[PDB]
């Protein structure tokens, strides 16, 4: 799994010591956030769910 | 520039460290975590 | 579809501007294109990643409402063609282009 | 075989850890790229 | 990288269209757009379709009902196949490669066209008899 956002990150201070981060600005290659699964590997799994059930 | 098409570039007042001096500055979120009341 | 001015007249060495209209302008990409005559069209603005203004180099283009401005610096007697201006629909379905737009040239 | 099916994953930054309603955690946004690798070992199944 | 066009050149009406355009020199042949798009004297451009070697194809859908890009990848050749030709359709073909960039899952659309990069050599398509 990933967040594929190259991401600056800065930092304030909101009051008296109290210091505060937020998402500044990222470099530039807006993507979304994703999770590979290998396809054999899965359907592999549920057979042998089936199998019980 | 221009494109078609998660991301919120938002106008954004604050206190400072001093209780009088207010701070504008600007920050980014996502969409599930800000909502409509522009 | 889209709208252009058919016809656009500057002397050599000044900036003419071609302002390219229409509907699915709203949302979507740009592109442009030169074509001689009795040749083949040529890409003349193409796009980098989405936030990156595409390629700055010779020529540039504004957006402003349904209009993108097309801004042409610098302009001699040799880039004499028409011009096109090319997009898709919002729904992302069919391309169209420009009605087309002739470079006059003094 | 030699395929990856992929989910499209969300990001958010405002927690309600166990439905505790009231408590608001916010989650600091970290530099750099995002990489974990885990293991699938249990599963949730409902009639 | 090259690209042809391949053309009868005379073509009767009401009679049918065989086109191809033949590319080399592409390093990677696999990942782009491959479209015909026509164009008539004195007039605008005019797409016609698209294919990608996944196999999926669209069309322009007023022309849809006469028109099919198929496709060879091992010489880097597609096809084009427009039926019932008229002389209103006597004009200027081109094959061109449209190029896609990539910015992450192709399975979650991360890509973006990068624009109409090559185009061909143009063919005299002259409809009469
Ligand atoms: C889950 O599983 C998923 C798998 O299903 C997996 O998804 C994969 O994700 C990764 C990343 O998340 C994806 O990787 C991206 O791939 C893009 C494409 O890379 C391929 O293509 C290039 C292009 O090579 C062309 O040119 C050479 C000659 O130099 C030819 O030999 C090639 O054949 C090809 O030629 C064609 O194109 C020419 C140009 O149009 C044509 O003229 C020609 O006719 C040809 O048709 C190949 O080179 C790649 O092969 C290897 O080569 C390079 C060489 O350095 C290696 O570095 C590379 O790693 C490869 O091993 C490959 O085949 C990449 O573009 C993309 O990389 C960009 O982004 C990263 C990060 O931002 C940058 O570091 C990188 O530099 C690239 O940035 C440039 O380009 C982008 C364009 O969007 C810009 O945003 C950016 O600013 C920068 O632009 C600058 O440079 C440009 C060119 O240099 C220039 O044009 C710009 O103007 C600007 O100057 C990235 O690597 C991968 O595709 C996914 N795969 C799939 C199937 O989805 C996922 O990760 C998995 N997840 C997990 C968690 O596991
Ligand atoms: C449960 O799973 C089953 C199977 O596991 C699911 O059934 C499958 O569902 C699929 C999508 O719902 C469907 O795939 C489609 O099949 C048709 C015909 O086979 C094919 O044409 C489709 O390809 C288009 O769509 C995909 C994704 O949208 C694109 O990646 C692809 O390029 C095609 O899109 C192009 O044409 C569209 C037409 O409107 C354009 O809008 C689109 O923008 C795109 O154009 C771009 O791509 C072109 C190609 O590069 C390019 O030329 C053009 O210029 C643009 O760049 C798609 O493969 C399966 O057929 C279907 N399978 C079965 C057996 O039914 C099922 O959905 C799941 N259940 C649920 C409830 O979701
Ligand atoms: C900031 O960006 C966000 C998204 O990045 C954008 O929110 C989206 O705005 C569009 C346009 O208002 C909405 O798109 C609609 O989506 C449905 C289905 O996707 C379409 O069918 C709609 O088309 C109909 O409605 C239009 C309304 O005028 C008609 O013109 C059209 O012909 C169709 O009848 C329409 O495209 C989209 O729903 C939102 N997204 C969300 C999550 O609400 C937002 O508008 C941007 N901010 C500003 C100020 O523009
Ligand atoms: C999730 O990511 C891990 C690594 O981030 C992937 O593991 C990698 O899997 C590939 C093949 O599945 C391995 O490549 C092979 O390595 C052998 C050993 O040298 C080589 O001889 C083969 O020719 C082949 O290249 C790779 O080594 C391995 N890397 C690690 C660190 O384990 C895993 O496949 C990913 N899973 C999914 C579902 O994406
Ligand atoms: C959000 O909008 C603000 C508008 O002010 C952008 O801030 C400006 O960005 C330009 C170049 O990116 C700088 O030259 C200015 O100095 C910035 N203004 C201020 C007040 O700092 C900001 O870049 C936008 N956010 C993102 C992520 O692009
Ligand atoms: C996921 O489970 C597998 C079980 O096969 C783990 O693989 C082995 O784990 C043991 C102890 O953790 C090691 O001694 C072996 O060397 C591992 N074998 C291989 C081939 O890696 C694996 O470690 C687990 N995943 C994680 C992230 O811990
Ligand atoms: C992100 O971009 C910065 C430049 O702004 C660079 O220094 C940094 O190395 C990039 N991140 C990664 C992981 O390469
Ligand atoms: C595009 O936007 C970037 C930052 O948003 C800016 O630096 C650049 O000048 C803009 N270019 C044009 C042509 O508007
Ligand atoms: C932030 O404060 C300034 C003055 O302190 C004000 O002009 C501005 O409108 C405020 N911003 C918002 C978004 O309300
Ligand atoms: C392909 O064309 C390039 C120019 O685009 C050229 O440098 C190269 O030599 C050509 N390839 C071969 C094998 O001749």
């Amino acid at each position: 799994c990933t967040r594929p956002n190259n991401n600056t990150v800065k930092s304030i201070r909101i009051g008296p010591g109290q210091a505060f981060y937020y998402t500044g600005d990222i470099i530039g290659d807006i993507r979304q956030a994703h999770c590979n699964v290998s396809k054999a590997t899965w359907n592999e799994t549920l057979g042998k769910v089936v199998k019980q059930l | 520039n221009i494109t078609d098409d998660e991301l919120k570039n938002c106008s954004f007042n604050m206190t400072t460290e001093l209780r009088d001096k207010k701070q504008k500055v600007y920050s980014l979120f996502y969409r599930l975590d800000v909502v409509q009341i522009k | 579809e889209l709208t252009q001015p058919p016809s656009v007249s500057v002397s050599p060495g000044q900036t003419a501007r071609i302002t390219c209209s229409g509907a699915p302008l709203t949302s979507r990409f740009t592109y442009w294109y030169r074509q001689k005559p009795g040749q083949a069209p040529v890409l003349i603005i193409s796009r980098s990643s989405q936030r990156s203004s595409g390629w700055s180099g010779r020529f540039s283009a504004s957006w402003s409402g349904t209009t993108v401005t097309l801004t042409i610096r610098g302009v001699q007697a040799d880039d004499e063609a028409d011009y096109y201006c090319q997009s898709s629909d919002t729904s992302d379905s069919y391309k169209m282009f420009g009605g087309g737009t002739k470079l006059t040239v003094l | 075989s030699n395929d990856s099916i992929t989910l499209p994953c969300r990001i958010k930054q405002i927690i309600n850890m166990w439905q505790r309603i009231g408590q608001a955690m916010y989650a600091p946004p970290i530099q750099g790229v995002i990489r974990c690798v885990s293991n699938i070992t249990g599963l949730i199944l409902t009639r | 990288v090259q690209l042809r066009e391949s053309g009868p050149g005379l073509v009767k009406p009401s009679e049918t269209l065989s086109l191809s355009c033949t590319v080399s020199n592409d390093s990677r042949p696999s990942d782009h757009s491959w479209t015909w798009v026509r164009q008539s004297p004195g007039k605008a451009l005019e797409w016609i379709g698209d294919i990608h070697y996944n196999g999926a194809t669209t069309y322009n859908p007023s022309l849809r009902s006469r028109v099919r890009i198929e496709l060879d990848q091992s010489i880097p050749r597609f096809s084009l196949k427009m039926t019932s030709m008229t002389a209103a359709d006597t004009g200027m073909y081109y094959c061109a490669r449209n190029a896609i960039r990539i910015y992450g899952v192709v399975a979650l659309g991360e890509w973006f066209h990068y624009g109409m990069d090559v185009w061909g050599q143009g063919t005299a398509v002259t409809v009469s008899s």
